[PDB]
């Protein structure tokens, strides 16, 4: 059988926030930074990228008119997003990598101060520090799709354009995470 | 097969009673290569589905050599491993644990017959171009494992009376649990045994389970 | 609007009137190609025609017919004028720099690169300084002096923070920092200190700056553990 | 859910614009030269926080009109989740409908950012007691942003445009009392469906 | 709160106006022609700082009157926050309610900006011992600024107008001793609503 | 001495048949082995030297009911108290002398300062009570 | 191969490593080489496409700049402007120092800042010539040495 391998190159245009999930590393970082970015022990940056692709395909296929389940509810197993990005039973054909940075932490990750300003007094009522990724930082991923179909590259690229417009990671409404995704498809037999 | 695997991304491998495997086992390497072999149409997938084939664990390596036996002490340097490597992850209403990446692990796949080598060399080529994904949440990007080195050295078996991995013998105080999840069969079974403790290979439950060091 | 003629596509847009080559009756702003008669029979003589090497000779005829002829990220010029005319070509002997931004590609001269090299030189020089990585008073007197200058806001949390950063860089970097901070300006008469709060005159203010200088000088001779236990009480971070 | 609101915002500066650098490494690199650097990208373009200004504009206007609107400006204040700016910009549970982008400049730091000298003059002797250098964004520099409203309503665009004219009235960025940050906004809206990519 | 004060000031210049250029690169571009460039926008219009002039005028008069006003002119002086000018123009914990715009000319450069020659003469010899060239703003040039008082009080417009008359008496910026910057002000104020944009 | 480039040569330009590249790396003498490494290198060793320099009863329950009812003694407070505790409780009640910003949660201002004081009192007393008693006390309030 | 083509001086000792901050050009037999190569290559190809000092001691340099800085012949504006013309080359610095030093034939006024003190006419002209010779001989040195010399007198060069 054949399989489809999609290399996703990613350029960062607006600063990127993905919250750190490692509790011991978080509390090691909480003495200095209140929102550490998701980081490896190889000092690289992790971004969850199967959830964003799956959510993008769910909202787009639901607003088109197709019958797709909405997570946020168990997966049905019969929709397009269950056949592509997984269901409780049937594993997903599309394994999607973490978006690993090509650079290390010291070049792309900066501690940045954010505020909360009183509306009447117009002074900084609260303060915090959060780690963020610089812009132009290049992330790489490869996603693997086993037993592909005809509507395989188009759905992935359309969800990729939904992430370009909407963003990836956290703090999405504030302008964080606006990225551009180049692609490179190949078929392995 | 002699090689060194670097955990590019961390892996999560849960066990019973609360704990996590401190490194990936050979059953996970067997499962992931079986998944790649079914996805490449190579005729080794029926042998994978067989659970008693000897025809074909991943222990951490040290600052020296390989870590030996939950702590795994180094033989020469006596560096310590374990319970500084597991990390708690609270993510979106889930609480699991993983291993920090960036650490180097052994390769142990010893084909006893030459007739499938080509086949094994072929899938190593796939690993050498794409990587193997060991553990839980494989499709989420977890459990990446690149190869740093690759070579093939023949091995004569043990000519002695320690268990680096674990073993399955009679009735034991410990409890070991593996599983069988057959694609194109819709079958998953968390099969149970007891086995002995830790510290050719088999003995005696499976080929990719027992080790005699 | 797309009409037809004897093979002719006549696509009218809001911008221009293309004609891909009987002739039409309206304006044919762009024409794409005995034909001279086909040009001459066509009303409102076209702006620029879009025309194997015989083409070029034909284009010379189209040049002689007083008709423009073309033979098949935004880029900006930050250049000079100079100019020249060699072999019927208006030229410019310039070597430069192609700068690639997200939307623009600009052509800049060597002067801009000298601007950029001066900035990068001034950036590099202020990274590595000296040997990165005394009076004496008692420890308790150091405590009450730092408490007294904390209450009157001479030694503030930011000054303690930069003092700790320059102390982690070593003894000489911190000595350079306090001699810069306590440097009385000969032409201005101010030092780089926060002025104290309170009804004071010049003599006791100068004396308080002197005890700030002596306290931060004598704290440098102590080890890092005592300095950390001395400054956490005032700057918890 | 079948439609989204796209608000393309093109903002020009009528007054010099200052917003403060937030990255510590960039800020400590910049004080070897300048005392108040302007917040920029790593691609040398100027960035302004935009969701906070629009939200603060809507909170002051909607509180002064008389609607039941919570205040998230105070220290550790909790959004209620019932007012129209809780629905539009964010709540403690429900996410914000308007994904407000940052104000990305069109030009880079060599074209629009200029380091200048600010003063502090004694009132009696009329001499410059203090002096500090601060970057600012020049006048006529243009900035682009995109406000994407998912699950739109009829009055979301009127609210966003009213907040934009309030930002014209007050200013965006920092040093607003000294005359900085006065801007002019152009709005291009459009209805899309979410399956343009499909 | 519910209302805010809008103070539109229109200031015409009576004796030539200098306010120095702040931008270091704009200075370094202009010192090949003019030794004292005037403060200018990138859109070729003249910028004048306005908040500091009104603030300094109010501190000088309210100190001479005897009212409790801090000075924010001494070296690194901080505002207490309890004064009358501390409410209008801000303090360390509170911003100023009166956001004061820059004085921007209605005309442009090369229409009100004129470059001129200044002298320094020996007293014993009467010869031009030195010469420099400075950039001024002509007399009759019209500048427009807006003051937005966020929380209006009864005495804000009177204080703003009094500071404006002090700026008429002293000059607004630049070489105020020599006679530069003598201006006059026209004030138009209205109590607008805060929710006027909420149609 | 032998000189080794740690810099990346995989970005170049061709000018006058010379394959050139503008670079801004630092030359390091290292024990008869010179090298020219990037700015990242200096970022990494500046970080390494900074880290090396860095190597050196019923009424009580009713008060917790009131305070968690208006969420000043909230779930993360109960957790971090369990994670602990005298120095913690000192560090989360001490008023900042500059801004007056106690690190508690918002719930008149006199009632706010009384409630803040009430919390400090209740938090300090529960640490007086032995473990398990407080542990059980705290479970039905924030189960974690 | 590597040919460093730069002076390996100005070597400070951050941590336990004798570093030395640098900005130059890698040219491929790879050869790291400084801004002088880019000046040579730029002049060479820019003209190929157009086809249709005194030597006084370093201690005396530092002492004389300190002396003229105390009496305000050399000032922070002059040390910054001369540094800007030194970054523009060794030919713009010659032009700038000659322009400052020159006596205008009609006035007789050199463009230096006058000394602060009670110096007479011949002493004033001798100190002006001292400033000319000192800033002329300072150019003969490389950019890093010029920077360490003037960074003491003007801390924001
Ligand atoms: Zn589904
Ligand atoms: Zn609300
Ligand atoms: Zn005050």
């Amino acid at each position: 059988k054949t399989m489809k391998k999609i290399y996703v190159t990613m350029k960062t245009l607006s600063p990127l926030y993905t919250g750190e999930v490692r509790r011991e590393d978080k509390e090691a970082a909480q003495k200095r930074v209140n929102f550490p970015v998701r980081k490896t022990a190889t000092n690289k940056v992790l971004i969850p990228f199967k959830g964003a692709l799956r959510s993008a395909l769910e909202i787009m296929l639901k607003a088109k008119g197709e019958n797709v389940c909405d997570t946020g509810a168990r997966p049905c197993g019969r929709c397009v997003t269950c056949s592509l990005f997984g269901s409780m039973g049937r594993a997903g054909r599309a394994s999607v990598d973490f978006l690993i940075s090509n650079d290390t932490k010291e070049q792309i990750v900066r501690e940045s101060t954010h505020l909360r300003i009183e509306r009447q007094t117009k002074s900084a009522s609260d303060t915090f520090k959060g780690e963020e990724v610089i812009e132009g930082a290049t992330f790489t991923a490869t996603i693997t799709i086993s037993n592909p179909q005809e509507k395989d590259l188009s759905l992935i690229q359309s969800a990729l354009k939904f992430i370009e417009e909407n963003g990836i990671g956290g703090w999405l409404n504030k302008g964080y995470g606006r990225v551009s995704f180049e692609v490179k498809s190949e078929d392995v037999a | 097969i002699k090689g060194i695997l670097e955990s590019i991304t961390g892996f999560s491998i849960p066990l019973d009673n609360g704990e996590y495997a401190l490194y990936p086992a050979g059953r996970h390497l067997r499962g992931a290569i079986g998944y790649i072999a079914f996805n490449l149409d190579l005729p080794i997938s029926s042998k994978f589905l067989d659970f008693d084939f000897d025809d074909i664990d991943l222990l951490p390596i040290s600052k020296c050599k390989i870590f030996y036996p939950n702590s795994l002490k180094c033989p020469s340097c006596n560096e310590i491993y374990g319970s500084s490597v597991l990390r708690n992850i609270m993510a979106r209403g889930l609480s699991y644990k993983e291993v920090i990446e960036g650490k180097k692990y052994r390769l142990s796949i010893i084909v006893k017959d030459e007739k499938y080598l080509n086949e094994m060399e072929a899938i190593i080529r796939y690993i050498l171009s794409y990587g193997i994904y060991l553990g839980n949440k494989v499709s989420k990007g977890y459990g990446k494992f690149k190869i740093k080195e690759y070579s093939i050295v023949d091995i004569l078996p043990v000519k002695d009376s320690l268990l680096l991995s674990d073993a399955i013998i009679d009735n034991g105080e410990k409890d070991i649990v593996f599983s069988k999840k057959e694609i194109s069969s819709s079958k998953f079974e968390i099969i149970r045994k007891r086995g002995k403790a830790k510290g050719f290979y088999i003995g005696y439950g499976g080929l990719g389970f027992g080790e005699i060091i | 609007k797309i009409t037809f003629y004897n093979n002719s596509v006549f696509i009218e847009t809001h911008n221009g009137n293309y004609l891909f080559s009987d002739m039409p009756d309206g304006n044919v702003d762009y024409l794409i190609l005995e034909l001279i008669d086909y040009i001459e029979r066509l009303k409102y003589t076209p702006y620029k025609v879009f025309l194997k090497e015989q083409r070029e000779i034909l284009a010379k005829r189209i040049i002689s017919k007083k008709i423009r002829v073309e033979l098949p990220k935004v880029v900006l010029n930050i250049n000079t004028d100079n100019m020249c005319n060699f072999a019927s070509y208006r030229l410019m002997p310039f070597s430069g720099f192609i700068v690639e931004k997200d939307d623009r590609i600009e052509i800049n001269d060597k002067n801009w690169f000298d601007m950029i090299w001066n900035e990068e030189y001034n950036k590099m020089r202020s990274q590595i300084v000296a040997e990165d990585f005394l009076p004496d008073m008692s420890h308790d007197k150091i405590i009450e002096n730092i408490e007294y200058l904390f209450n009157i806001k001479i030694l503030s949390k930011n000054r303690i923070k930069e003092f700790w950063e320059e102390f982690c860089k070593g003894q000489k970097a911190a000595i350079k920092y306090i001699t810069q901070v306590h440097r009385k300006n000969p032409n201005t008469g101010r030092r780089n200190w926060n002025p104290p709060e309170g009804d004071f005159t010049d003599n006791e203010i100068e004396k308080l700056y002197e005890t700030a200088y002596n306290t931060l000088l004598s704290l440098i001779k102590y080890d890092k553990n005592k300095v950390y236990n001395i400054l956490i009480n005032f700057n918890p971070k």
